[PDB]
C-alpha cells in the first residue's frame, strides 16, 4: 500500500476530522427522530438528515460529505506535497488535539536482532522466543518497532525497564536477565494500548473497501492493524508527536465514516467526541 | 368514440349516469372523398391566384 | 416483513386477470352475464341462489372472472361439509364489498376443500319457498349449532392460513375485522391471554 | 395445428362475423368511389376505409380492426376455458344464422375398416378401393368422417342410402352389394357440398400466413380443406348444429378478411352478405 | 441461483422498465446541463435527479428509486410472493414492445447427443467437435439450446438449414453432410446475436453485486451471459415471445440501472430509448 | 438478384434517407409519449405516426410512407437509366454525407489468383491459406474484392503494407515474406470494418422479405452481408466513393425502416442520425 | 511517440471533453436543419457551426474550436507543461465522470515470464502458447499489461481466477493447472472490453493525421489500439482510475473530433453524451 504523505497533512486532517464528527452527530440526531413507517431509514437519512453547518464544504447531501472526504483524503495522503489553501482549506497552526488512542495491543510487532540467535512466536498479548544456542545475560533479544504504552505483566526469564508496573519508554526492549542453556523460552506479556482506535472495526471493513475501489492503485483492503502500521511507517521524520496523532486520527476516521454512511448504524465515541 | 380518438389533446368526459346512457341523439358525418378536387386542371393558376 | 394493511393483498386471496390481449373481449361477456340474472347473493331466495353457485378448480391465474358470480377452488381430494361450505360462502360474499372495481385485476379467496358434492347435494333437495335465504341457512347451521371457536377453526381450515394466522392478520387490517363482524364474530383482547371468540348474539 | 375451442365460441363468432361483414362493406363502398389520382388506392383505403364503429370496437385505422380480429380469434379458438359452463348455457341473447356452405367436396375424407382388406385411392369427388382378398357382400368398406350433403352419381358394385338421387344421411357409409373376388374395384362419385366456402380461396392463403405469424406455436400455414377439417374435428363434443355453423363461419372468415385487407380486391359473398 | 418467475411478470417488468428509462433520461438531462462550478456532479444530481413523476415512488431522492427497483425486482423474479400494491400494475391494460436484442453470440450454448460420439470445445464465435467413431452423414452432432438469430459463415463438413446465408430457424441443429472417418474435425461459425444486450457491461458488473448484497441467498454475482441463460431457462413454457422479451429487458436493465446510480456515467441506448 | 443502378441514385437516396430518418425520429417521440390505455401501441402509432413534416408524401398515414419508400427504391435500384449521362443535377442539389460504416468485417471476401496453388478456408475474422506446392517469397496469395479499413493483427508468414498497425489501403493484398514448403499455413486477421452497418439486423430480415414480396422477380431474401456485397458489385464504375456511400446508406436503410414499421421497436443510430 | 503527461492533465481533459461534446452537439443540430439547396453542407457548417459563449474560445467560426483543441492538446499531452490561463480553471479537483469504455479487446497485450519457456501467437480474441520445454502445474505462463474487464470463454489446460465466468482482477494471470509435457498448447479466450471507445474509428484515422501534421515531432500516424497502449503506458504511477479515465477520454476524443470537423458525418455516442 504505497502513499506519499505531505507535511501539511495536519492542516487537512483537522478539517477532515471535524467534517467526520459533524456528519456522525447529524446521523445520531436524525437517527433518534425516526418513526417506523413507509419510508425506509435510508430515504429518511438521505432527505431530512445530512444537513451540517460547516464552512468550506458547500454540500448538504450524503454524497457531498462523501466526496468532501474523498478530496480531503486524496490531498492529505496520496497526491504528495500540496498547499492547503489551494483547495480552499485555511492552513492554521492553531488546531485541536485529537482524542487519545484506545486500540488494544494484541499482535504487537517486534524485530529480532541479526545472527538468528532466537526464534519468535506470537500469542494474544505476549511474545515467546526460544534460544537456539547459549546466551548470556545482558543482550537484546527483541525490540518493538511499533510504539506501545501500558503496563507489563508476567515477565519471565527476562527484564524490562519499568517502575510501579508501568513501562518507562514507548519502545521497550527485552534483555535477558539470566543466562539460559538448553533451548528454553522467555515470555513477555503486556496490558498496553497501541496506535489506533478499537471501537468501530465493523465499519472499517467496508470503508476500506469503499475507498479502495476509488484509489485502487494506492490502497488495498486489509485489517485495521496492518493499515495503521503502514500509515505510521510512512510519516515524515521531522514532525512532532502532536501532529502525528492529528494525522492518524483522520487516517483512521475516513474509512470508518465512509462505512458508517453505508450501514446507518451508530458511530464510535472517538469520532463523535472530537 | 370521442374519448378514444388519439391526437395532441387529452379528452376527458365525466362518466355517464347509469340511467342517461341509452339516450339517443343524431350526429351526421359526411362520407365523401375529397381527393377528386386536387387533380391537374387548366384553371389551376386561377385557383392559386384567388 | 411480508404484511399489508390492504384486504385484497392478504396471503389467503389470489389475484386473477385474463391475458392482457383478451381483456376488452371478456368485458363484453360480463355484460352479457349481467343482462341474464347471473349473480348470487345472501338475501335472494336460496332456490334461485343455489342454481348459480358453480365453484371451479383453478390451475392458473389467467382466467376471466366476474365479481358477483365466481368462487374458486384448488385441485384437491378432500371433501368439505355443509358447515364449511356455508362459512366459505358467507366469507366470500362479505369479502366482495372491498373488491377493486376500477382496476383490471380481481382478488378471490380460494377454497382448500372440494365444495362441489355439497353444492350438488343441497341443490337436489331445496324447495321454492318465499322466505328461505342463504343467510338464514348460515344462521341455522353454523351459529346455532357450533361454538365460535369451533367455527373459527373450521374457517381457518377452509383457507390456507392457520387459526393463529387469522387472529394475527385481523389486527393489521381493519377491513378483515369488519368482514368477520359481518359473519357474526366477536374478538376480545386482554393482556397476557390468548384471544377468545364469541358470537355477536351472546355478546 | 393444435388449438382448443371453448363454449363461448358462438358468441365471439357472431361479433367477429359482424365485424368482418362491416369491413367488407366499407371496402366495397370505398372501392366504388375511387377516382384515379395522385393518391394510390392503398393510401385511399387506409384514410377512410378502416373507420368502422359498433358495440365494443372503436378503432379508426386498419390496424385497429386487424387487432380486433386478433383479439376475437385468440379469445375464441386459442384461449383455454373462458368461464364455468353454466354461465354460457344460461345466455339469453340470440344470434343470426350464417350463410349455407358452398365449398365443393373434392377430397372427401373417409377411413378404412381395421381389417385392412381394402386399399384407398382418391380422385375428384370420387373414392375407389380395391380388395386384397375375397369379402362377403353387405358389409361396410368405407365411412365418411367429414360431413357431406348432395347428390350421388356413378356407384359401381356398392350401395348407398339415397332416395331420388339425393343422399339421406350426412355421413354416408359404403357397403358391398354383390359378392366379389379379390382385386376388384368399387367406386362412388359424389356431386355434393362439404363444410366451408369455396370462394375467396386466394385471400385465405395469404391471411392464414398473417395470423400464423402471430400465433406461431398454435397455427401454421396449410390448405383451406385441411384447416376446415381440423377446426371441425376440434369442436367441443356437445354443441348444436346451429352454433357450430357460426363458429366455422368465423373461423374461415377471419383469414379471408385478413388477406383481403392486404390485397385490396373484392370480398366474397359469404363474407359480405352475412 | 434460484428464482421463481411469477405469472404476472410482464406487467411488473413494464413498470420496472419505464422507471429505469425515466431514471436514465433524468440522469442524462442533468448531465448535459452540469456547468463546472462550486458543487460537484454528484451533489448536483442527488438534489434534482430523483424528482420523477410516477406512481409508486415515495421519495424525491435516488434512494427512493433504488428501493422501488428492489421491490419490483423482488416481486417479479425472486421467490417472494409479494405484490407491489402502490404501483400501477393492477390498472395495466397493454404493454410496449422492448428494444431488440443486440448481444453478440460469442459463447454459444450447445448440447451433445447421449451417444458420446463427439467431443465439444469453444472458440470466439464457433464450435467444433471431433468424432470418436465412424459416423454416417445425416444425423445430429450438435444443437443450440440458447435462442440465436443471424447469418452463418465458414461451415465445414456440415450442413445447416439456411437460404441466402440467413439462418432459417432460431435454434439450428448441426448435422453431418459427408460420411467421415473417426478423428475428423467439423466447425460452424455464426454471425448472429444471442438473447441479451451487449452494452453497459461494467454497469451490470457493479450492479449485480449491489443487488446480490441484499438478496444474498437467492442471487450470486456472475457474468451477464450466465445470468441471462439462467433467466431464460427459468422462464415458463407458456409464454409468448413478446412477453418473454419484456421480462428479459427488465431482468437485465435492473442491475444496469442500479450500477448506473453508483457511477454517474452515461446509460446504454437500450435502457434510455425504451 | 438482378438490378440496374443508374447515375441518379444519390439524388433519390438523399430523399429516401431523409424520409427514413424523419420516420424513425417520429417513432421514438411517439414511443416516448405512449400512456398505457385501452388503445394498443400499434393503433396509437398508426394514428399519429404518419404526421411528419416532409414534402413528397401524399398521405399522413404509415401507408403513405411505405409507398414513398417503394417508389424511391424502384426509381433508384430497379428502373434502369433515366435521362442522358450529361444531365446536370449535382450542381444545384448537394447531398449530405451519410454516417460512417460500423459493420464489423467477419467474413471478409477474397479471390485466389489463377493456378490452383492455394487452399482457402474462412474463420471468424481471419483467413488462412494452405499451399499445395512450393511458393517463392514475394507473390500474391490473396486479394480482397470487398473494401475494408481498420487495423491488422496476427499476421504469420505473410506481409501486409501497413504503418503503425493501420492498413495503408482499402483493398490490401496478401504477399509472402519467407519461401514456404508445401502444406504450409499463412494467416491474416483484421480488426477492421466492412461496407454496411451492424445494427438493426432483426429489422432487416423482415424488411427484405416485405420488399421482396412486392419485387418478387428482382429481389430475393438473403443475409445482410450478401445483399450489401451484391449492391456494391452492381454500382456503376464511373461513380465517386462519396456518392457510393450515399447510395448504400439508403440501400440498407429501406429494408430496415420497412421492417421497423412492422415490429415497432426502436431504431438504429445510423438511420436516426442522418 | 514521445510525450509527457503533467499532474494537471485531468483538469485540461475535463475542459477538452466538454468542448468536444459541445462541438459535436452543434454539428448534429446544424445537420438536422440543412436546407439541401445550392450551398454544400461544408459551407453551411463553416457559416453556422461555431460556439459563442465559452470562455477560452476567441472566434465564432469552427477554426476557433480547432485552435482551442490544439492548445488544450499541446498543454495536456505534449512536452510543454504550460498551464492554460486563457480557459477558466477554478477547481482542479472537480471532474465529471466520463462514459465507460466500449472498445472490444481483440488483440490482447500479454508479456512472457522471461524464462524463454513458451511461444506466443495471436488470434481474433484469444492467445495461445506452446511449451518449448517441460513445465509443471502451478506456475506462471502469461500475464496481461493492458487492463481488461469482461468474461472468460474457452479456457483449456490453464487456470484464471473467475467468479461465475467473470474475471476477478483487471490484470489476469494465466497459470498452468496440469503437468503438461511434449510441446503442448494451451488457449485462453476472453469476451472482454479493453481501454478506449470502439465507435468512430474512421474519424480517428483522419484526425490523427490532422494533429500529427502539426505536432510532427511528437505524434505520428498509427492505429487507435497502439495509440491508446502508448498513451496508457505514459500515464504517471500516482494516478487514480477516476482521473486516468478522463485523460484517456480526452486523448481519444481530440483526434476523433478533429477528423469529424473535416468529414462532416455524425459523431459517436461516447463523444455526444459526455
Amino acid at each position: 500500500m504505497n502513499l506519499e504523505i505531505n507535511n501539511f497533512a495536519p492542516a487537512i486532517s483537522s478539517i477532515g476530522s471535524q467534517l467526520c464528527s459533524l456528519s456522525a452527530q447529524k446521523l445520531l440526531t436524525c437517527r433518534k427522530q425516526y418513526g417506523n413507517g413507509a419510508k425506509s431509514f435510508e430515504e429518511f437519512y438521505a432527505e431530512i438528515g445530512g444537513i451540517i453547518g460547516m464552512m468550506g464544504i458547500n454540500s448538504q447531501t450524503p454524497s457531498g460529505i462523501r466526496e468532501a472526504i474523498y478530496r480531503l483524503y486524496q490531498s492529505a495522503f496520496l497526491f504528495g506535497d500540496i498547499f492547503p489553501e489551494s483547495f480552499g482549506i485555511q492552513n492554521t497552526q492553531n488546531i485541536k488535539p485529537p482524542p487519545g488512542f484506545t486500540a488494544p495491543a494484541k499482535k504487537l510487532e517486534v524485530v529480532l536482532p541479526q545472527g538468528g540467535a532466537f526464534d519468535l512466536i506470537y500469542n494474544n498479548g505476549e511474545i515467546r522466543v526460544t534460544t537456539t544456542r547459549n546466551v548470556q545475560a545482558g543482550d537484546l533479544v527483541c525490540t518493538v518497532t511499533f510504539p506501545i504504552q501500558g503496563s507489563v505483566i508476567a515477565t519471565r526469564n527476562c527484564h524490562v525497564n519499568e517502575i510501579g508496573g508501568q513501562l518507562t519508554t514507548t519502545r521497550p526492549e527485552i534483555i535477558a536477565s539470566v543466562p539460559m542453556p538448553a533451548r528454553t523460552v522467555i515470555v513477555a506479556s503486556f496490558d498496553a494500548i497501541e496506535i489506533g482506535y478499537g471501537e468501530g472495526d465493523d465499519l472499517f471493513a467496508i470503508g476500506i473497501a469503499i475507498l479502495s475501489n476509488r484509489f485502487n492503485g494506492q490502497i488495498t483492503p486489509m485489517s485495521r492493524h496492518n493499515y495503521m502500521t503502514q500509515m505510521f511507517a510512512n510519516l515524515p521524520a521531522n514532525m512532532s508527536e502532536r501532529d502525528s496523532s492529528a494525522v492518524l486520527h483522520f487516517a483512521q476516521a475516513a474509512p470508518v465514516v465512509l462505512g458508517m454512511m453505508e450501514r446507518l448504524t451508530g458511530a464510535p465515541k472517538w469520532v463523535l467526541d472530537y | 368514440r370521442i374519448t378514444e380518438m388519439v391526437n395532441d389533446r387529452r379528452i376527458m368526459i365525466q362518466k355517464l349516469t347509469l340511467a342517461e346512457k341509452p339516450q339517443v341523439m343524431r350526429h351526421v358525418t359526411t362520407e365523401i372523398n375529397n381527393d377528386l378536387f386536387f387533380k391537374m386542371s387548366p384553371v389551376a393558376q386561377l385557383y392559386i391566384y384567388h | 416483513m411480508n404484511w399489508s394493511k390492504a384486504i385484497n393483498f392478504q396471503p389467503f386471496m389470489l389475484e386473477t386477470r385474463p391475458p392482457l390481449t383478451t381483456i376488452p373481449i371478456m368485458d363484453q361477456l360480463v355484460e352479457i352475464g349481467e343482462r341474464s340474472n347471473q349473480k348470487w347473493s345472501m338475501t335472494d331466495r336460496l332456490f334461485f341462489a343455489i342454481r348459480k353457485i358453480n365453484p371451479i378448480f383453478v390451475t392458473s391465474s389467467q382466467i376471466p372472472s366476474k365479481f358477483d358470480y365466481t368462487i374458486l377452488q384448488m385441485p384437491t381430494q378432500l371433501i368439505a361439509s355443509l358447515k364449511e361450505t356455508l362459512l366459505f360462502l358467507a366469507f366470500s360474499y362479505y369479502l366482495r364489498e372491498y373488491q377493486d372495481k376500477v382496476g383490471q385485476m380481481k382478488f378471490y379467496p380460494v377454497a382448500m376443500k372440494n365444495m362441489i358434492p355439497i353444492v350438488n347435494y343441497l341443490k337436489d333437495r331445496v324447495h321454492n319457498n318465499f322466505d328461505t335465504t342463504l343467510e338464514q341457512a348460515y344462521r341455522q347451521n353454523v351459529v346455532h349449532t357450533l361454538s365460535a371457536s369451533d367455527a373459527f377453526d373450521l374457517l381457518s381450515g377452509m383457507i390456507a392460513t392457520t387459526r393463529l394466522d387469522l387472529i394475527q392478520r385481523t389486527r393489521i387490517c381493519p377491513e378483515l375485522l369488519n368482514v368477520l363482524n359481518k359473519m357474526s364474530f366477536i374478538l376480545i383482547y386482554a393482556p397476557n391471554r390468548p384471544s377468545i371468540l364469541s358470537w355477536k348474539n351472546q355478546s
